[PDB]
């Protein structure tokens, strides 16, 4: 065992291997994410209930 | 040997990684802007008492048909909520105590359990003898379980000790795909809306996000310095809430791959032991070691608003689906229903 | 007449007919030598046939079901630990894995006498303790129902009314692979303590 | 089999004897080979040495020796001929 | 030579001499494809012109108890689970459905371990207790008597006035500790639910 | 091919039976005649509230000594009441839980209950011995048993699961005939005072009169827009009102060998899960899947009077073969006896 | 037989069979029927007790 | 067969080796037939000759011990159901009745088997209550006392003071000879059941 070292090493292997592919993944910058979480939220602000007035029959906590 | 070489590799890739995700650091438009849909102060009303536990509630989780919400109690007990009626489908005495995780299946007829044992255990809720019996015991788990998520109907994320989250095939009771690469017991484990990715933490303080078909780990969000409590997908499974035991949540993002923001206070010190977002996922619910538990405006990085109830800690949070409410599995032995 | 594709054995001077091929779906088991054609035998006889297997045929059964088709069998008048030394003899390992859990099964109930009896408690109402007892869970047996004295709510018609205690006995095997619990357990043990 | 699972018994014990006595036997042969032929015929007899190499070691020999043998033979019949058949008397890729 | 209106079959090493209808419990078993030669089968034992087939005797016993008397009974000592691996070798609907009713049986004789007990509650008044406790069904065991306050009439002699809880060995399943489901009962199941 | 060649001439078939009946189709003089006697509003008031029961009453049936009823809860209880007195005569636990259907034979001391056990379940009231000792448990079903209705002491017809309707010798334990033809589940069941003729109503909204003399059917009511809950034959048999999980009742006529004349209701949209006829037959009681239930009139096809006190759902219903007054199977787990 | 969509015919024999004896079954108008269900009805009306007071002995269930 | 003062027997492939004149205490058994050497029962094997039965060997026994020495010995780890068929199968309506005996002691030993177990209820206050509880009879099991609402000061000395509900493991009979009405037990039982 000169090349082998009965497998010792695979994990840093491993480290390496992810890196690697955590580097080919692209980078999208941190304002315009932002911005498409908020044109989600902000859309879907009106169907979530938490962000809206709630009348007694609109939550199945009260009928 | 040669396994120096290796390192100073992996060294100077992590270097690069740094250097490339700094490139993707810009200002947060999020923080930036104070005006984008202020939130407010929320103060939030108890409907429903699930009175009925009288021990700790480790994990509760409410199903996709979100009508039944599973609790499990350390004691050894599953309590099938009925949230709407302040009843239960079914009280399952569990043969190990000590339950950490029970997660309803998306069929809403499965439901598994994780305690101190290796045995995952799968309960048929609904079957045609009119009882809960056990569907499948699942054998040869190398660590102790400690959070789980169903992946389908007939195999399961399984995130185990010794660092393996492997994924699970219900009935041959054999992992399929093993997880590996954490340090200590993969805890955490946080199934996306996309159910593409599931992403892990664990003790190595590292948010390692896989693919849900393939064992090799999709990103490795790190910036958290502790282990890891509690991880949730935005409702796009494009970015995930990451709790641990530190006073910041960090809200990491995919198409960033970094960070994408931080929640902290001087307030809070407890660790952040459960996070969910909202329906929107504008709102972060934060369960806290402390007895109260928060909201913060999830892209305002601000706190939303204090939740403030039990005497006791509340070591799992559950947001209805539908943003309709919130289950607080407390360790008061309550579970209190927030609308 | 020994083989000519089928093999008579004789297991403890129990005379068993089989073929080559059967016991061949375990190329390992300490049968290959016999069956097969070749002067390794230790032991057989050409005047009258059959090769001489000095064994149990006792506990030859159940471990001949499980190189027939890999399934174990666990009879009432078997010693699981006879069947454990057999298999262990003829070599099959999953075999003696499932044994060992049928012994230690059949143990933790009977020769350790009954210990590690599961016991839970149930908070019902009559509302809910009518179907949980009805919806009891599989293994599962009642042990006892009490009515708690409630001021509350008045001493009836409340959530909180009733206990339940049931139990499972464990005929169960303690766990091998580390009934012993790791350093993070015990910190949530802990935790969880107080 | 004697490692139990190892290379590096045999690494010890017969791995490299075979290596270095066929490097000393092509160096002789390959000098020999230059001595008596021509261009074509020593380059076609090299190369049929070698590939009787690579029989032996495949037929006649472990397989473990397979990544060595192919570096012992590259720096004794290629790189030990560099420039020594790329010309010669009359006779090389030049001529 | 080998067939007659009796055939000699080896199952294990010993051969027993039975009628070629008797072998058969239904036409798809593949005892009967032994019955007649077929080209595909080699190996067999034509020293007496008996067939040679690879099983053990001792779960072929109740098989061909249940095949030559019509009933089947399996010893409380074998393994039921023997006979069921025996019956789906040889390919017998009819001996997988008494496998299943003898391992009913059983899970009943065994509901002492894990394994479905059915528990139920009845409600009676002071008056109809004597009654109901003395005309409480045969095959159920009394296991439970409470009594609870009176919401009407007085404090005693209710309508509501003591929960008895009874239990049966067993299972309420229609079989062991799984049965194959049905989508409708789910369907009801829901509705009843809510 | 041909094969759809023979499903046309079915078409056509169908066709001729509908032209028959259009033929026979002729003004509801009934309807029309609405100068009878006004049926006003019955302010219904019930005389004993049967809170024996703790679960819901999925089926019920008085027996022919019109005093018992046999009421089943889904929990594995029936529970043989003493109508005139609120006295429990017997209290059974059943061998499997969810029965659905219970049934009282005209021996007046056997009972008949089905659940998704597949076997069904006769009881015995009075042995030698006193107790309740099971008379028969008729195995041999394929589906869960859906109805169940007693035709003699020894013979009784099972609405069976996987479209089974059969006709069982009771003594024997096995099939007297075999009734089939359906392509839905068989869960509907009548009686006529004839007793010779059974219309199962199946969840292919088919109301098939058999005849129990024969081994095939007698004729085929259709008009239905959803399965069948219950059949009441009228108190001649010439005619059965039938509920499905509609908005509207129907009453189909066998002389007219057509549906005779709908109950249509606007003011009510639950779904019919229960028909019956008064003595005369002519209040026609109609339980639905809300609280309160109603009775119209089957001639001027108006409400007669609103059963109103529930609070939950009444799946069953059962008059007095006297007309003193109606037991109500409700879910709230109390029958209620209106007088 | 499956290659005839599991003898779908028989269905359809059965209804040759259902035509059959729907025809031989006479046909009585909606009108007449209704007819006879009110004389049965309005005949039985007094006995029908559920349309008239009954007194607190009368029924067996305020005895 | 071959002749020999004794008979050899093929029960179930297994060579039963007894006397003729033992078996000639029931003609009306199926063996009485087996002893005849002349050609009334004609049976052979193709390797010994002995007389073929398709009766089974497991339940042989104790009917075979019956027919010689007078007495049925049911051994306790084999079913005295399988006993009780093998007796119908030679319908020895003595043997019969023998079986059916063990069978009710069995139920009676194991009343709590889904059998026949009796239940009862008595009333007492404290002073009687100590008293009978010692005078508990033999065979009958104290199950459960329990308190009802005294109306006299807050508790005991009332005449309502407390149930007993009590059990005794009793018998199940076979059924056809058992639980067999009468015409006047019924106008009686309707008598008193109102």
């Amino acid at each position: 065992m000169a090349s082998n070292n009965t497998a010792s090493i695979a994990q840093a292997r491993k480290l390496v291997e992810q890196l690697k592919m955590e580097a080919n993944i692209d980078r999208i910058k941190v304002s315009k994410a932002a911005a498409d979480l908020m044109a989600y939220c902000e859309a879907h602000a009106k169907e979530d209930p938490l962000l809206t007035p709630v009348p007694a029959s609109e939550n199945p906590f009260r009928e | 040997s040669e396994l120096d070489q290796l390192r100073q590799e992996a060294e100077q890739l992590k270097n690069q990684i740094r250097d490339a995700r700094k490139a993707c650091a810009d200002a947060t438009l999020s923080q930036i802007t104070n005006n984008i849909d202020p939130v407010g102060r929320i103060q939030m009303r108890t409907r429903r008492t699930l009175r009925g536990h009288l021990a700790k509630i480790y994990a509760m989780h409410w199903g996709t048909d979100s009508r039944l919400l599973v609790s499990a109690s350390q004691d050894g007990k599953l309590i099938i909520w009925d949230s709407y009626t302040t009843n239960k489908v079914h009280a399952i005495p569990l043969r190990s105590s000590w339950v950490m995780t029970c997660a309803y299946a998306p069929s809403g007829n499965y439901v598994a359990c994780g305690g101190l044992d290796n045995i995952c255990s799968i309960y048929n809720l609904k079957t045609r003898e009119g009882n809960v019996r056990v569907s499948r015991e699942l054998a040869g788990h190398t660590g102790y379980l400690s959070c789980c998520r169903f992946l389908d109907d007939n195999q399961i994320v399984t995130s185990s000790g010794d660092t393996t989250c492997a994924l699970w095939d219900i009935e041959t009771g054999q992992q399929t795909t093993t997880f590996t690469g954490h340090t200590g017991d993969v805890m955490s484990l946080s199934l996306a809306p996309d159910t593409r990715l599931f992403v892990s933490g664990a003790c190595d303080a590292s948010a390692k996000l896989w693919d849900v078909r393939e064992g090799m780990c999709r990103q490795t969000f790190t910036g958290h310095e502790s282990d890891i409590n509690a991880i949730c997908f935005f409702p796009n499974g494009n970015a995930f809430a990451t709790g641990s035991d530190d006073a910041t949540c960090r809200l990491f993002d995919l198409r960033a791959d970094q960070e994408l923001m931080t929640y902290s206070h001087d307030n809070i010190i407890c660790g952040i032991t459960s996070v969910s977002f909202s329906k929107s996922g504008r709102l972060l619910l934060a369960g806290y070691d402390d007895f109260n538990c928060n909201v913060w405006d999830a892209l305002k990085a601000d706190r939303a608003g204090v939740l403030a109830g039990h005497d006791n800690r509340v070591s799992c949070l559950g947001v209805t689906d539908d943003g309709m409410a919130v289950a607080t599995g407390s360790w008061d032995s309550f579970l209190k229903i927030w609308n | 007449g020994s083989v000519s594709k089928w093999v008579r054995l004789n297991v403890g001077g129990t005379y068993f007919l089989t073929t080559r091929q059967t016991l061949c779906r375990d190329p390992k088991s300490f049968l290959y030598r016999l069956c097969q054609a070749d002067p390794d035998l230790d032991s057989d006889k050409d005047e009258t046939g059959a090769y001489l297997i000095d064994r149990d045929p006792t506990y030859f059964g159940p471990v001949l079901n499980y190189l027939r088709h890999g399934k174990l069998v666990i009879n009432k008048d078997l010693a699981e630990e006879g069947v454990l030394e057999e298999a262990e003899f003829y070599n099959i390992t999953s075999l003696i894995k499932l044994v060992k859990d049928k012994i230690r099964e059949r143990d933790s109930k009977t020769s350790q006498v009954p210990v590690k009896h599961v016991y839970r408690v149930l908070q019902c109402q009559e509302e809910e303790l009518t179907q949980m007892v009805s919806t009891m869970s599989d293994g599962w047996k009642f042990e006892q129902l009490v009515s708690i004295g409630s001021s509350y709510n008045y001493g009836n018609e409340d959530q909180a009314e009733f206990l339940c205690v049931v139990s499972k006995e464990l005929h169960n095997t303690p766990y091998g692979t580390a009934s012993e619990p790791s350093e993070k357990a015990k910190i949530l043990q802990e935790r969880g303590s107080r | 089999i004697l490692g139990l699972e190892g290379r590096s018994v045999y690494e010890e014990d017969f791995e490299a004897p075979f290596l270095e006595m066929s490097a000393e036997f092509f160096q002789m042969e390959s000098q020999k080979f230059l001595a008596e032929n021509s261009a074509s015929v020593y380059i076609k007899k090299v190369e049929a040495r070698i590939n009787e190499e690579i029989e032996r070691v495949m037929h006649c020999l472990d397989k473990s020796t397979e990544e060595p043998i192919v570096k012992v033979v590259e720096r004794e019949l290629i790189s030990k001929h560099m420039k020594t058949i790329v010309e010669m008397e009359n006779s090389g890729l030049v001529h």
